[PDB]
């Protein structure tokens, strides 16, 4: 079916929402054994929890710390985008508009709002606020 | 002689001389009051042949002037306020002494420690002068309070007198003496009381809740009552947001007195009681135009192109839509109001609707309507109950008297009501909105209190297209989804399309970008003076224009599109007059008529 | 301790934070913190991160203010672990309220005016949004509301 048209009679919901992720589960014995075995590991013998803990010794964050970190970054610094990144995103969005219009010449049933652009922006500032930097970068957006 | 003058008091008065003498701004202020009374005293006497007495005093001053007297008032109001009042009374008696009272102080501030909200209050702050803000509910019924008595006595003629000291008189405590109500004078003559000689002073007590927007995430609210007397009475209705400054008292005995849990009822005396503005509530424009501002307007009124600049001043963040912005101004102004002699009145204000695909900013535009609007309440879909209605609240509140609690559209009177998702709203309500919009009044027969009360509000509404994005291509009808008379009631139906183009897209992109990296302030000030000054009336320059136009519309458009009625004509006149207000012109003009023509055209085409 | 979460903290936390800001793999190691249990789904996995961190917030005149940060839809058939993942975000986020409804059970989903039976008057009854203000809200069955 058309990707939209799912929620009630109206896609407007999906329009308001910035990042929509359709998740799919297909059966692949390789991957299915991967996920399964992973869960068997999850229950007990807690081997996964252990793995998390040596991830904590070596690298990974305790998630009790992650919280405090998030609070930190959230209050301390408010990021701002760079001009070349801006024009980059202009090119981005006009290519989106043009190309996908051309796609919808056929009345292909599905979308594009400047709200989506604004989303992309907020992602860039979010991730900029990860690096904690007061300024954005191009690669940084390229992700 | 009372307790005879004491140099405690003596010093406290005398020291409060130099101030107010410096800063001298008050010394003449008092004079002014006198003046205003005198003139009006001359108005009652000669022509057919008043003001409150309290004068504001900034707390800012004392810090420079007297530290101890500052710290003293704040910390001990009881001891410093009444001598101050004494002083100012003496002065006021000096200013004009010849022709023939409390003369209270405001205490503005420059607060405070002592800035605190009714949630955080007592007992360190107890018996000190406090600034407490919040919703005012439930208010109370005003009652006159008896102070002096007068009596006639036959056969000996004469007259009499009596005085009454309440627990709340003065500030500081006093050894209470009940006076009874004197009757049966000795020697044993009867006493016929007389009224109108015996003075009264009004009395009111309003309770103040803590601010709901500044409220905690969730919890019960906790409020403290306040007593208000004479000049302070009735200033604020329930539902206003109010900053109350005044003494905080312990008054009464707490069970210690009668020997045989709860204790010491506490309440706030006076004092300032400012009504103030906060989004969706309680006026308040206000505004202060001083000397210079009004001059700026006056200069700016002559320039011929101003309307377009103004219309652009609304939208820092929003493209195009110059026509719609123009509209919102033309609602802010609104065609005066005209109430015929012994006949119904024609609707002054203009109502607007916006219909288009989402992302049209329709919901984004309205908040900016709200901010600079000077009022009014916002309402989104459902919404309700009663919307504008009093709901005729049962029961009591208090003692069993049936009273009304005003809904939005009533409370929003003389203002801009917003409606979001205007389509979603139940038809049951719409039925009432018919009565609100054109007719201009609300009618409640419910149980009950049976009254016709007035809501004359201006109205905006943003409403999604019927189904999906289909608005653009879809027919002139079946697209709106909310027949029928409503479509007419709205003076202007504006349609906006989200349909996409690459060029327009780029031009979106850059401004969006710069955004993340004619000033609004002067806008509303520009507006109020325009509103109460001055109504342009109507002129024979224009009429033939709007008549030509109107007849054109009916005759040609009834082939083109719909709906068109006399209503449209009314709207023509309102728009003309509004654009006249924008021009500040004491008259309606032909150019204006042409403008109204234009916007009503872009409405239609 | 939320709400009224204390924004102040000890020095060494700034120290070790500012030590974490120096990691090249910082982004990449964070994206590995969220779902120790949940396997794969890397786009979602990163999206959570960029969600929690808020975004550009602009008070610029006129009264219009743009917002942060965004929104995320996990929609899909079960075995997606999304309903578990939300419990996780709920744990991590400094102030968070998981409400799958319709609101539940007594809690309304949105700001609601209810009256104090004694004293009458009015107060905010509570709900997801209000109690959760200034942070993350987790919703399920979002079509069922
Ligand atoms: N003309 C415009 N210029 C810039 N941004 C706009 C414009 N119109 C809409 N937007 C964007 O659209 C969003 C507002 O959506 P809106 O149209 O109010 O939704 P709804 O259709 O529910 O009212 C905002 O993020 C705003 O940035
Ligand atoms: N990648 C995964 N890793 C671990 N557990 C998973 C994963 N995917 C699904 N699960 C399992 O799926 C369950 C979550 O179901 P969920 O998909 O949230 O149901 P629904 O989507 O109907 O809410 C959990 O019990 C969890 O054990």
């Amino acid at each position: 079916k058309s990707p939209g048209d799912n929620i009630d009679f109206q896609t407007t919901i999906l329009s308001r929402f910035d990042m929509i992720f359709i998740v799919k589960d297909d059966h692949n014995e390789e991957r299915d054994i991967s996920i399964a075995n992973h869960v068997i590991n999850i229950h007990t013998g807690n081997a996964n929890a252990m793995q998390n803990q040596q991830e904590e010794n070596g690298s990974e964050i305790s998630i009790e710390k992650m919280k405090r970190y998030i609070t930190y970054c959230r209050l301390k610094c408010a990021p701002r985008l760079s001009p070349q990144a801006a024009e980059k995103l202009s090119s981005n969005f006009v290519t989106i508009r043009k190309q996908l219009l051309i796609n919808e010449l056929e009345s292909t049933e599905r979308p594009i709002t400047i709200r989506q652009l604004e989303a992309i922006i907020r992602i860039t500032e979010s991730l900029a606020k990860l690096e904690l930097s007061p300024i954005a970068q191009e690669r940084h957006v390229d992700e | 002689t009372f307790f005879a003058p004491d140099a405690v008091f003596g010093d406290r008065v005398r020291r409060f001389q130099e101030f107010l003498d410096t800063f001298t701004s008050y010394r003449d202020s008092v004079r002014s009051i006198q003046v205003y009374n005198s003139n009006n005293a001359a108005n009652y006497n000669d022509d057919q042949d008043i003001l409150p007495h309290r004068i504001i005093i900034s707390l800012d001053d004392l810090r420079e002037f007297d530290r101890s007297f500052w710290s003293g008032i704040l910390v001990e109001p009881a001891y410093f306020i009444p001598p101050a009042e004494k002083a100012l009374t003496d002065l006021a008696d000096s200013m004009d002494d010849v022709p023939h009272h409390p003369w209270k102080l405001s205490f503005k501030g420059s607060f405070g420690a002592h800035a605190l909200s009714p949630r955080t209050l007592t007992a360190q702050h107890l018996n000190k002068l406090v600034s407490v803000e919040g919703i005012v509910t439930k208010t109370s019924l005003v009652r006159p309070k008896l102070i002096r008595s007068v009596h006639y006595a036959a056969k000996t003629g004469r007259f009499h007198y009596r005085d009454y000291t309440d627990a709340t008189t003065t500030l500081t405590t006093r050894i209470p003496t009940p006076a009874i109500y004197p009757t049966e004078d000795t020697e044993g003559n009867k006493l016929t009381t007389e009224y109108g000689y015996s003075t009264f002073i009004d009395h009111q007590r309003i309770t103040v809740q803590e601010m709901p927007e500044m409220a905690p995430a969730g919890q019960l609210p906790r409020s403290i009552d306040v007593i208000l007397d004479d000049d302070l009475v009735d200033k604020t209705k329930p539902g206003d947001r109010v900053n109350v400054v005044g003494v905080f008292k312990s008054l009464g005995a707490g069970g210690m007195n009668q020997s045989n849990l709860i204790g010491f009822k506490t309440l706030i005396l006076g004092n300032t009681v400012y009504p103030l503005h906060a989004r969706s509530t309680g006026v308040a424009a206000r505004q202060m135009l001083t000397d210079f501002d009004i001059r700026n307007i006056n200069k700016l009124s002559k320039k011929k192109d101003i309307f377009d600049i103004l219309s652009q001043s609304l939208a820092p963040s929003i493209y195009g839509h110059d026509h719609i912005k123009k509209a919102i101004l033309l609602m802010l102004m609104g065609g005066v109001e005209k109430n015929l002699e012994n006949g119904s009145h024609l609707r002054g204000d203009i109502n607007i609707l916006m219909v288009g695909d989402p992302s049209t900013a329709k919901s984004q535009l309205l908040r900016f309507v709200l901010n600079t609007a000077s009022l009014a309440i916002a309402t989104t879909g459902r919404g309700s109950s009663g919307v504008g209605l009093t709901a005729a609240v049962t029961t009591d509140r208090e003692t069993g008297e049936r009273r009304l609690e005003a809904g939005a559209m009533v409370l929003a009177d003389r203002g801009v009501v917003c409606i979001d998702e205007f389509d979603k709203m139940t038809d049951v309500d719409r039925v009432a909105i018919h009565e609100v919009m054109e007719q201009q009044t609300v009618t409640i027969a419910k149980a009950g209190i049976h009254t016709t009360l007035n809501a004359r509000c201006s109205v905006i509404a943003a409403a999604n297209p019927v189904f999906g994005q289909y608005d653009v291509n879809r027919d002139p009808h079946q697209n709106i989804a909310l027949p029928d008379s409503l479509l007419s009631r709205f003076d202007l139906l504006f349609v906006v399309t989200d349909d996409i183009n690459e060029i327009r897209d780029r031009s979106i992109s850059e401004h969006v970008l710069r955004t993340h990296r004619v000033t609004i302030p002067f806008l509303r000030k520009y507006v109020q003076y325009a509103k109460e000054r001055v109504i342009p009336q109507l002129t024979q320059e224009a009429i033939n224009v709007i008549v030509k136009n109107y007849t054109d519309l009916r005759n040609d458009d009834n082939t083109k599109k719909s709906p068109i009625t006399a209503r449209t004509l009314e709207t023509l006149i309102r728009l003309a007059t509004a654009h006249a207000k924008v021009r500040l012109s004491k008259t309606v003009n032909k150019v204006d008529a042409k403008v109204a023509a234009n916007l009503l055209r872009f409405a239609l085409l | 301790s939320i709400w009224n979460s204390v924004t102040m903290f000890t020095e060494e936390e700034e120290e070790e934070f500012l030590q974490l800001s120096r990691n090249p793999k910082l982004y990449e190691i964070l994206t590995n913190s969220i779902a120790p249990s949940i396997f794969g789904n890397e786009d979602i996995k990163k999206a959570i991160v960029c969600l929690l961190m808020g975004g550009s917030k602009k008070i610029l005149p006129d009264g219009m203010r743009l917002r942060g940060d965004i929104n995320v839809l996990l929609l899909g058939d079960p075995g997606t672990a999304k309903s578990q993942l939300l419990k996780f975000v709920e744990k991590v986020s400094p102030i968070a309220v998981y409400t799958s409804g319709k609101g539940s059970s007594a809690a309304g989903l949105t700001a609601s005016v209810q009256r104090d039976p004694m004293t009458r008057e009015f107060y905010l009854e509570g709900g997801a949004m209000v109690l959760a203000d200034g942070g993350v809200v987790c919703i399920d069955e979002f079509d069922k509301m």
